[PDB]
């Protein structure tokens, strides 16, 4: 999951 | 003298000396006046980088411990996972220290509350990763209390292709997923976001276009990996 | 520390990548004054080769800045004192890896490999401080340099086969100092050349344990002489 | 060009  | 603390910080970064690069901007911010949009990312950019090491070694060593059986070894990775994890608090008491004492009471612009009401969230997820207890509960509330005030001032204030907005509900998004373990609610809040800024593109700015639909990108990715 | 768990440390640094750990573990392994094991030696090599790789890269970034800058002397000074900061810091690490050596790692060799390995290293520390180095130093440390891996050219042609990663290794940085430190293409290129087709025509005393090594090197010195040519 |  990407976070900024 | 601000010009040249901002340059040094630019220079850091360029070397990817981001301790250096973070010891700068936090010399600008403890002086006392509001950051521009260009110190507000150096600021940003140095401190995800020096928490980020941390985070990744922690994950690491935390692996190895879980995966060792040979009790002197787990041991060791514990202790080292121990002492990394003392490091990770300390960055994060830090950042939270400046938005507490500086940053936050002194935005006086919707968008730098957002950013730093971000911040601040982003910053308690980060210490919920690896807290334990009672302990916990408390840093998972105080982070979910910072992205909901920054998500209630971005809806009124911001554009929904923002840059700020988008960034914002990403990470809200994050915390949903893997702090509160719930996808459903992370994948909403991400759809919403994205329907929301591909509703309205005739509010992208040529300055940040490229930000925006770099961040649109990311928000339906993760939408892409949690839906399967 | 007990020498076993500060290798064991040593290692979760490592895959922790958090290589100023690493490198303290064994140097603080080192200055126990027993000769390193083959795998205690590797992880000296890779902690300080990160170490000394991290100054060295932002040393080119930030040197580039300050070329970059010329006629824009406001920047260009801080670019200069930047780099001036990252020298001292490559100086220190240098000396730190060059007094090991001294002191312990090289009187300690009691194999050709070893020696080859550790007088191989002395002269990679000081061709970084070369890289580095301006006035009437210069000259001496260049010297330092070449003596050193002079010394690990004769044992290696003496005792090690030509498809050794060792022998091969070391002939892959010697050639890199002639090139870059010595200015003279044509020694780089020549000892580049002589040690890939020594090993190209002995491939059969490659073993199982090192092939991979080998034929990388071999590769990496191919490359270096389409690049100098 | 290529060191070790």
């Amino acid at each position: 999951g990407h976070s900024l | 003298d601000k010009n040249e603390l901002v340059q040094k910080a630019k220079l850091a970064e360029q070397a990817e000396r981001y301790d250096d690069m973070a010891a700068c901007m936090k010399s600008v911010t403890e002086q006392g006046a509001e950051l521009s949009n260009e110190e507000r990312n150096l600021l940003s950019v140095a401190y995800k980088n020096v928490v980020g090491a941390r985070r990744s070694s922690w994950r690491v060593v935390s692996s190895i411990e879980q995966k060792t059986g040979a009790e002197k070894k787990q041991q060791m990775a514990r202790e080292y996972r121990e002492k990394i994890e003392t490091e990770l608090r300390d960055i994060c008491n830090d950042v939270l220290s400046l938005l507490e004492k500086f940053l936050i009471p002194n935005a006086s612009q919707a968008e730098s509350k957002v950013f730093y009401l971000k911040m601040k969230g982003d910053y308690y997820r980060y210490l919920a990763e690896v807290a334990a207890g009672d302990d916990k509960k408390g840093i998972v509330d105080q982070s979910q209390q910072a992205y909901q005030e920054a998500f209630e001032i971005s809806k009124k204030e911001m554009q929904p292709t923002h840059p700020i907005r988008l960034g914002l509900a990403l990470n809200f998004s994050v915390f949903y997923y893997e702090i509160l373990n719930s996808p459903e609610k992370a994948c909403s809040l991400a759809k919403t976001a994205f329907d929301e800024a591909i509703a309205e593109l005739d509010t992208l700015s040529e300055e940040s276009y490229k930000d925006s639909t770099l961040i649109m990108q990311l928000l339906r990715d993760n939408l892409t990996l949690w839906t399967s």
